[PDB]
DNA sequence: TTTT
């Protein structure tokens, strides 16, 4: 669970930056998230 | 099977609250009420309660957002125990109903949300596997579900070194609603490669069970990642539960179709006898098709209307609900009991009204009413110990509690707000200056009005003046309300105006003043409950204040103001005596073009196309 | 705001 917990948390935080309109931070997270999936 | 509570430490009067609640259970009290002021850390006290008393526990919430909000919070609290989520799997649902005033028929329309159905299976299955279980539920927990005894019974139990032929395992898998699918392996499915069966339990969508055979002997049972095939752990026992909460065996089903014809014949006699000819033509037309389909498929749409018949159970019978999947020795926590209890009660009556007009007009057999939520007397019967959480307990809660348990000390010592009463004359003006001042301290304002009329005007007034404002129309969906609240938080609006501020998620630390117009008008909106909760929204700010505009002081106002003032006094007594400092925890053409670019922005956020979202933002 |  521990790896996916981190992923699920990065995920939440990334939706959260989108909602603040901090899209810059959201992309950064997005790109990071993509690498771990890989 | 202990609960393992996991960053805070009881502060304020939390220890004392927990102490009384637990003792209260120990004394075997059936009803207790945790009278927590808003922002006092109620969900954490409840958490502590749960740990000490160590029962499986049901947490009921009035809306799904709050439910989800607690669930998140409890998964963090008890990372090692089974926190579950029991809500409706309907992402959309337009019920079937009939409007006699226009002779038109609403077809049932509905999209099931896979994630939720999974979380509901996760929930019922958990109650059978372990005792360390918290479920957060909607009023879905009083709606119907197959016999817990039939479900517990239809479990396929595997253990290593068990004797069992592979194909025998398959039979059992189908009899409990699993679906052989080799190409699209999803939850609810099993797949077969020679000596390896892989079941994707209905309560998971991430992990599955691999059952490796050698002759008619289970060699090993593994847990594996379904997409990859990566091994997570050996098991020497596995319980696989039915992939659906309501399975009718073909034998039960044949007898049911029987009973439905008999009911049907009886009902037709009575309508024809009463010259309800049109209605019988329809009853029979519809019921007969439904029946044909049940002989051919053991399925028809609206099959749930026939549920009681598929249980072979006698009329008027209490449904089986989640309440029934629990141990006898279990605890219920009712969050926002003033709203949630009413809601739990109103379910049976709202349900039975809709169906009676359907039955009176012959769309459904009388037996269809046996497919219902629980009556509150029935709910009551599942009350072993119950804790009610509310800053404003309802009448039921008060009546059944011997002594309240009060919890008034906020963690950062944040005080209950100061209240000004001022007259109705000058109202808008007085208010206007109180807003301007607030805009100057980069702080926000909530104002409640009694009416659509006054809300609309005052909003247009505010905008006319170059103040940034939003009107919370009662027609606004919470999804939308949250976009608006956020915006208020961020500063895209400086004031919110509405009728009900007790609508969800209106608790925001940047709000430093709450104006209550027409405070003396009593009614629903200015009752003691409303006043208090409304005052409630100003207590997330070190400077919070409330202006009530009123020409006299009503019973409601009195109790509201008095309570605020008692609390604030003790919260200052405490603050002093403990050295704490209150810190805050934290134009028609353009209207249409901005609305369309906001959509295209929200859209690109969801696609995670955050670069396009920002082009659109910088556009707006 | 909630359910089938
Ligand atoms: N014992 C504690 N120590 C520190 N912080 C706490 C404690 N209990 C709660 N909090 C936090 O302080 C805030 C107030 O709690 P909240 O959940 O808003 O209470 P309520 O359910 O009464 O509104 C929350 O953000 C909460 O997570
Ligand atoms: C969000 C959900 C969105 C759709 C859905 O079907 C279910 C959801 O469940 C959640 C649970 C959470 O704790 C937190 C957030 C969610």
């Amino acid at each position: 669970k521990e790896r996916q917990k981190v992923v699920e948390q990065m995920e939440h935080e990334m939706k959260e930056a989108a909602k603040a309109l901090d899209f810059e931070r959201a992309a950064e997270l997005r790109d990071l998230l993509l690498e771990l999936k890989a | 099977d202990r609960f393992e509570l996991v960053k805070y430490q009881p502060q304020g009067d939390q220890p004392k609250a927990i102490e009384k609640l637990v003792k209260g259970i120990q004394e075997g009290k059936k009803h207790q009420t945790l009278l927590g002021a808003t922002g006092t850390g109620k969900t954490f006290t409840v958490s502590n309660l749960i740990k000490e008393v160590n029962k499986p526990t049901l947490v009921i919430a009035h809306n799904k957002t709050l439910a989800g909000q607690l669930y998140s919070e409890f998964k963090e609290f008890f990372p090692n125990n089974a926190v579950e989520y029991f809500v409706s799997y309907y992402d959309y649902y337009q019920p079937e109903a009939y409007v006699p005033q226009t002779d038109t028929f609403i077809e049932k329309d509905a999209s099931i949300n896979d994630e939720i159905d999974k979380l509901r299976h996760s929930a019922t299955s958990a109650l059978f596997e372990r005792r360390d279980v918290i479920i957060i539920a909607s009023v879905s927990c009083i709606y119907g579900l197959g016999s817990p005894e039939e479900y517990r019974e239809m479990v396929v139990s595997l253990r290593t070194e068990m004797e069992i032929e592979r194909n025998e395992l398959l039979r059992k898998l189908v009899d409990i609603q699993y679906a052989r699918n080799d190409i699209d392996f999803q939850r609810g499915t099993f797949r077969v490669r020679g000596d390896v069966v892989e079941i994707f339990p209905a309560s998971r969508d991430e992990h599955c069970v691999r059952v490796e055979f050698f002759g008619d002997e289970i060699e090993r049972i593994r847990e594996v990642d379904a997409l990859t095939g990566e091994i997570l752990g050996d098991r020497d026992h596995v319980a696989i539960f039915p992939a659906s909460h309501f399975v009718t065996r073909a034998e039960k089903m044949e007898k049911a179709i029987q009973n439905i014809e008999k009911e049907l014949e009886e009902q037709l006699k009575v309508m024809h006898e009463n010259g309800k000819l049109l209605e019988a033509q329809r009853l029979e037309q519809r019921t007969r098709y439904d029946l044909e389909m049940m002989r051919e498929m053991g399925f028809c749409s609206g099959i749930e209307n026939y549920s009681r018949h598929l249980t072979l159970r006698p009329p008027g019978s209490t449904p089986y609900t989640l309440l029934d999947y629990f141990p006898d020795d279990f605890m219920i926590v009712v969050d926002e009991s003033h709203v949630t209890i009413p809601q739990v009660r109103g379910m049976f009556n709202g349900d039975q009204a809709r169906k009676q007009v359907l039955v009176d007009h012959g769309f459904r057999l009388p037996s269809a009413l046996d497919n219902r939520p629980l009556r509150f007397e029935e709910f009551e019967k599942h009350m072993h110990n119950i804790v009610y959480v509310s800053a404003t307990p309802g009448p039921y809660e008060i009546e059944h509690t011997d002594e309240m348990v009060e919890q008034i000390i906020r963690p950062t010592g944040l005080l209950d707000p100061l209240i000004d009463v001022r007259p109705i004359e000058g109202q808008i003006d007085d208010l206007i200056g109180e807003i301007q001042a607030r805009i100057e301290r980069n702080e926000r304002v909530l104002v409640t009005t009694l009416t659509k009329k006054m809300s609309e005007d005052l909003t247009d007034y505010l905008k006319e003046i170059g103040i940034k404002v939003n009107y919370l129309h009662s027609e606004i969906k919470t999804l939308e309300r949250i976009e608006i609240i956020r915006d208020l938080r961020l500063g895209k609006y400086d004031v919110l105006v509405g009728i009900n501020l007790l609508r969800e998620g209106l608790d925001i630390p940047e709000v430093s003043l709450v104006a209550i117009l027409d405070a003396d008008k009593e009614g629903f909106l200015r009752s003691e409950r409303s006043l208090i909760q409304t005052i409630g929204r100003a207590a997330r700010n070190a400077e919070g204040r409330v202006i009530m505009y009123a020409d006299k002081i009503t019973k409601s106002m009195e109790i509201a103001i008095n309570e605020t003032k008692r609390r604030r006094e003790q919260q200052e007594r405490f603050n002093e005596e403990h050295g704490i400092t209150p810190k805050t925890i934290n134009k028609k053409e353009r209207q249409k073009v901005v609305e369309q670019m906001e959509h295209e922005m929200k859209e690109a956020a969801k696609a995670l196309d955050f670069e396009r979202a920002a082009e659109l933002r910088d556009l707006l």
